[PDB]
């Protein structure tokens, strides 16, 4: 069937350093 | 610079991309390049896969479970990070090869090529008791661990991030909007004319449009109302096809064009969202969580039915007419005209939302 989901469990999204080249 | 991860609930899988809003060039979109980290410590499933997915998600009419959404595929790639393919040799992009360079061995490459003519990220805008994730057409990018594509993904096994496919405001303006129309009734020798114009063809969100309206009233009859409207289109096609046109913003002038007579006047009228609350299904631009976004921008097309939400703008400037006379009020005399323009974001001289 088609994917049944129940919105409001994740993660939060987060953030890195990177750096320069 | 700064780079945007996500992990895995048990941690053993962790997305690395770039950025979450990727832009199409309508002749190109930005490929959706990042890594997979992944920690050999929990790793036993011995093959880690990255997928684009675009979908358009929606509630079922008739079903009264409160959150409860679906995810309809438009568009699905794959790519097996984990292990390298055998056969797949391709180039690293820069942000790849850096990304490898700090994470070490373990982060393994995902690019993604986007088609032309697929759907933007748009959010019909929910009722006050929606609970559920957002409905409308979105971008996803799932990392997940399994033994094969056949597998039921555990979700703790998985990551998924949300992304956005956006276009932005032409850097040329096109030529100005302009309409007329000329109106002859049955019981006049002399016509009725409108003329309108638009002060240009490419307008910024919150941004005030000028409708310029001139009529020419040579007839015996009067109008009573001029009626100024920004109405947003939205075609979406999809399962079947749908179509509706909304206004959101309008005037309402009681401005009176006496017969042999001239009128002209400048309306302003600047669409936004604080008054359009009440309209559920309303085109938004696609939204990452349930953060506020502004009305739907426009969607350029190339040179057929393209899946999704298409999105596109028109002023409708109406005449309401007197009846009466011969055919009394049996038959209409009002008098309409339209002008489309585009509503879009400026390209982003600096950083992405
Ligand atoms: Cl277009």
């Amino acid at each position: 069937r088609t994917p049944p989901s129940l919105g409001p469990e994740s993660c939060t999204t987060a953030s890195s350093s990177l750096a320069k080249d | 610079t700064r780079v945007f991860k996500k992990a895995s609930p048990n941690g053993k899988l962790t997305v690395y991309l770039g950025k979450r809003d990727f832009v199409d060039h309508i002749d190109l979109v930005d490929p959706v390049d990042g890594v997979v980290l992944v920690d050999p410590e929990y790793l036993k499933e011995r093959r880690v896969y990255v997928t684009l997915t675009c979908a358009f998600r929606y509630g079922r009419e008739d079903l009264d479970v409160l959150g409860l959404t679906f995810r309809k595929d438009l568009f699905v790639a794959n790519v097996q990070s984990f292990p390298p393919a055998p056969e797949d040799k391709k180039p690293l992009t820069r942000l790849q090869e850096r990304l490898i360079k700090k994470l070490g061995e373990h982060a393994y490459p995902f690019t993604f090529e986007i088609p032309p003519n697929l759907p933007c990220s748009v959010t019909l805008q929910p009722g006050p008791e929606d609970t559920g994730k957002a409905c409308g057409v979105d971008y996803e990018v799932k990392a997940f661990c399994a033994e094969n594509l056949e597998e039921k993904i555990h979700k703790r096994n998985s990551v998924r991030l949300v992304i956005r496919k956006v276009q932005y405001a032409p850097e040329r303006p096109g030529p100005q909007p302009t309409a007329e129309t000329t109106r002859q009734f049955l019981m006049s020798d002399k016509p009725l004319h409108l003329e309108a114009s638009l002060d240009k063809e490419i307008y910024y969100h919150g941004e005030p449009i000028s409708v310029n309206v001139h009529v020419t009233n040579n007839t015996n009859k009067t109008v009573k109302k001029i009626k100024i409207s920004v109405r947003q289109y939205a075609d979406i096609c999809l399962f079947n096809t749908a179509q509706y046109k909304c206004p959101v913003a309008m005037e309402e002038a009681d401005d009176t064009v006496a017969p042999s007579s001239t009128f002209c006047k400048v309306y302003t009228l600047t669409p936004f969202l604080a008054n359009n609350r009440e309209k559920r299904g309303l085109a938004l631009d696609g939204k990452l969580k349930h953060e506020d976004t502004n009305l739907a921008s426009s969607t350029l097309l190339r040179e057929r039915e393209i899946l999704g939400i298409i999105v596109s703008y028109k002023v409708k400037v109406k005449l309401v007419v007197s009846r009466g006379g011969l055919l009394g009020d049996l038959a209409s005399s009002d008098v309409a005209v339209e002008l489309p323009f585009t509503l879009m974001h400026p390209k982003p001289k600096e950083e992405p939302p």
